[PDB]
């Protein structure tokens, strides 16, 4: 139990671990399905006891790369997998960053990773920040106040 | 209006087989299918979060409001963030993100920028709308008090001035007591929201056929392959692997096609969200029913999970 | 005028400063050549995958394989060569509904900044919209907005209305401003102090009724040459 083995309880052949489970089965049932035809928990056929079937620790691989023409660091991001199972250590929301070390200077977003977190090249290490939206301004706000401009600069921007 | 949709990403060789190792030495042959879909869904993937920046973002300073919250006797207290709540945002916004609610492969990616952010994005164009009006939208700004900026709105509409400063704490009694009122409407309507939710629903709609199209026999004897393997020959039955796995890459096409028409869909309609950003909110526009029924005064933007409300 | 036109010369000059120092400036129009030669390629390596038959080639399961046999090996081949090519251009189709939506909005945007003068603010570029410059591209469009922006604030003491002889005044264009001790009238989007007169001015009813008005006197420009 609770690890990922290959199952094989009178047929039905995959791979996934076995946990304990909660719910109260029927005597009469011996597999059960969960939505969309998954096979979700086994009963054992020799002590009677019910276990759940989960499938392994899957994901997709980020490769996060600031360029060849800079540097050959790397930083690897397995989305949706809390790596406690399988040199910094960074966890986000989508997953956990490897290769990356979290700073509290909050810059312009120049790789979009997810989650309010973005990365960028320091300049020597690749670093891990939140997303600076941009800079605070409070405006002075009054009921016998104006402002009025004595200038103007005229500026023109392009389009594609 | 919506704006974004679910970013998802679609993996190969669990969702013909789910973890097979007949399937990583038989796709191959097949060419390079599994890299055209992924550029695909990642294609859509920078576009989506493309979309929401360009609702969302367009101011450039993030503006704060001032702690002496008087305009006039006008009451904004239902559209600025709250202070209390952790989640800094309004009253409205708190009716809108809870009256709407939301493997084999499939896996689902969170957005770049967060709700929080989009809340601050919000907040921070609330505050330009009221302590500025026109001008942060087309450069700096300047500071001016609420009662001669709806001046400005009036004289825009063609009325004159006077009328606004003779009748002000009427004008000002009416639109708190119309404000009031919205929240009053919308949580009462049970079909307000329901552009945002057939957005949520078509999406979920169309993953939920996706895993249930695995579930069909597709002509062969049965639809799991370890069934297959063992009751006939490999040769025997190669033909009918090679019948369930143009099944199901024309399953996962027909997925990525009909997905490709609805991003392209509301990335119209976010660029159309994008000017009716930039026209109502960020000025004052002049149309004939564009920023809601009627001659244009001003407008209050809202946030939202997948979407944008505005209060025209 | 003379500071008009070298704050002109200077913006449009620093423009080929711009666009060569940035290379991914024109990044936008080249992704529609690089996703269209890379769908080309696609469609054309697409031919090396065997489909699931005994190989890539066509011609040679003619010489070796029966047509009895061949002709079901060359169904799988046709119906997988047919499918690449349905898709391909379906992709295409949704890939040319986002250009010729993009090219509707180009359309519209040298019909309204180019030929006449928007009012919206971030139609025509950022900032309050005088005129705009198209220029000529391999496979879209170029456009030079020339915008408006303000500088160098400052900030004044104003009031919603003046009250005079028992009466209001509101202006006609503009709002009245102030440095202390003395009041004036000026524009929204410049600075110009004006000597309030009764020219710019008009009078509706009394004065008790705007909250918050100032009181100080009009001078009428018909007083003191009659007098
Ligand atoms: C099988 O034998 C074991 C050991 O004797 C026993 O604990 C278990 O209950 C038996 N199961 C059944 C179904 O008889
Ligand atoms: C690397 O950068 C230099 C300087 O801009 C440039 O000349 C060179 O072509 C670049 N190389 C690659 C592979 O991009
Ligand atoms: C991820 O792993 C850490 C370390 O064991 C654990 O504390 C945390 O609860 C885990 N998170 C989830 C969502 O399982
Ligand atoms: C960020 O701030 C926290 C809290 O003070 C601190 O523990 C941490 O070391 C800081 N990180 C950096 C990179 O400065
Ligand atoms: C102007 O604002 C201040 C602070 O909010 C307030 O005390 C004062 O009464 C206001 N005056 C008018 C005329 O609204
Ligand atoms: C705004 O509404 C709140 C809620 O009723 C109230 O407590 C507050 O006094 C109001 N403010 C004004 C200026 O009317
Ligand atoms: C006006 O601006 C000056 C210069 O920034 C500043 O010192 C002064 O406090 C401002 N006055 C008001 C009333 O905002
Ligand atoms: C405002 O400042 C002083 C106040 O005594 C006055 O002399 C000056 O002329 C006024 N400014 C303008 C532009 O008229």
């Amino acid at each position: 139990k609770n690890k990922c083995v290959n199952f094989n309880f009178n047929g039905l052949k995959g791979t996934g671990v076995l946990t304990e489970s909660n719910k109260k089965f029927l005597p009469f049932q011996q597999f059960g399905r969960d939505i969309a035809d998954t096979t979700d928990a086994v009963r054992d056929p020799q002590t009677l006891e019910i276990l759940d079937i989960t499938p392994c620790s899957f994901g997709g691989v980020s490769v996060i790369t600031p360029g060849t023409n800079t540097s050959n660091q790397v930083a690897v991001l397995y989305q949706g997998v809390n790596c406690t199972e399988v040199s910094n250590v960074f966890q986000t929301r989508a997953g956990c960053l490897i290769g990356a070390e979290y700073v509290n200077n909050s810059y312009e977003c120049d790789i979009p990773i997810g989650a309010g977190i973005c990365a960028s090249y320091q300049t020597q290490s690749i670093i891990a920040y939140t997303m600076s939206l941009g800079a605070e301004n409070s405006v002075a706000y009054s009921n016998n106040s104006i402002a009025i401009p004595t200038n103007f600069t005229i500026s023109v921007t392009t389009e594609i | 209006l919506p704006v974004s949709m679910t970013k998802t990403s679609v993996d190969c060789t669990m969702y013909i087989c789910g973890d097979s190792t007949e399937c990583s030495n038989l796709l191959l042959q097949y060419g390079s299918f599994c890299t055209q879909l992924k550029r695909a869904l990642t294609g859509i993937a920078v576009e989506q979060d493309k979309n929401t920046q360009e609702v969302f973002a367009q101011v450039k300073q993030i503006y704060k409001t001032p702690p002496i919250k008087y305009f006039g006797g006008f009451n904004f207290s239902q559209i600025l963030p709250d202070p209390s709540k952790p989640s800094k945002r309004s009253f409205i916004e708190d009716l809108l993100f809870n009256k709407v609610t939301l493997f084999k492969g499939l896996t689902v990616l969170p957005p770049l920028l967060t709700d929080e952010m989009i809340a601050q994005y919000t907040s921070a164009l609330l505050a330009g709308t009221i302590t500025s009006g026109w001008t942060f939208g087309a450069g700096a700004a300047l500071q001016i008090p609420f009662a001669m900026q709806m001046a400005y709105r009036f004289n825009g509409i063609g009325v004159t001035q006077n009328v606004l400063y003779e009748n002000q704490k009427l004008i000002a009694n009416q639109f708190n007591s119309a404000i009031g009122k919205i929240q009053d409407s919308l949580s009462s309507t049970a079909s307000a929201l329901g552009k945002l939710q057939d957005v949520v629903n078509h999406n979920a709609q169309a993953l939920n056929t996706l895993v249930k199209q695995l579930s069909s026999k597709f002509g062969a004897i049965s639809s799991v392959l370890n069934d297959i393997f063992s009751r006939l020959d490999p040769p025997e039955a190669e033909v009918q692997i090679d019948r369930l796995i143009t099944g199901r890459l024309q399953s996962l096409q027909t997925y990525v096609t009909q997905q490709l028409i609805r991003a392209a869909e509301i990335r119209a309609s976010a660029n159309l969200a994008a000017t009716k950003m930039s026209e109502c909110v960020l000025g004052q526009s002049k149309r004939v029913d564009f920023c809601g029924k009627g001659y244009h005064l001003m407008s209050f933007p809202q946030s939202a999970p997948h979407g944008v409300v505005f209060l025209h | 005028q003379k500071l008009i036109a070298n704050q002109f010369n200077s913006a449009i000059g620093k423009i080929q400063d711009s666009l060569s120092s940035t290379a991914s400036a024109l990044g936008k129009l080249q992704d529609v050549v690089n996703h269209n030669a890379q769908a080309l390629n696609t469609l054309v390596k697409q031919l090396s995958s065997k489909f699931g038959a005994i190989s890539s080639v066509l011609n040679d399961i003619f010489s070796r394989l029966d047509p009895p046999e061949a002709e079901v090996q060359i169904d799988r081949l046709i119906t997988g060569r047919l499918q690449s090519l349905q898709t391909y251009v379906t992709q295409q189709l949704i890939r040319a509904a986002e250009i010729r939506a993009s090219a509707n909005l180009a359309a519209t945007k040298m019909s309204e900044c180019v030929l006449g003068q928007s009012k919206r603010v971030d139609f025509c570029g950022k900032g309050y919209h005088l005129m705009s410059f198209p220029q000529s591209a391999p496979h879209g469009v170029v456009f030079l907005h020339v915008t408006y922006v303000p500088a160098q604030e400052k900030n004044f003491t104003t009031a919603p209305a003046i009250c005079h002889d028992g009466k209001a005044h509101f202006p006609r264009e503009g709002v009245f401003v102030s440095n202390g001790t003395h009041w004036f009238v000026t524009q929204r989007n410049f600075y110009e102090p004006q000597i309030i007169t009764t020219d710019n001015t008009f009078v509706s009813g009394n004065c008790d009724v705007v909250i918050g008005i100032v009181n100080n006197t009009v001078y009428d420009p018909l007083q003191p040459e009659l007098d």
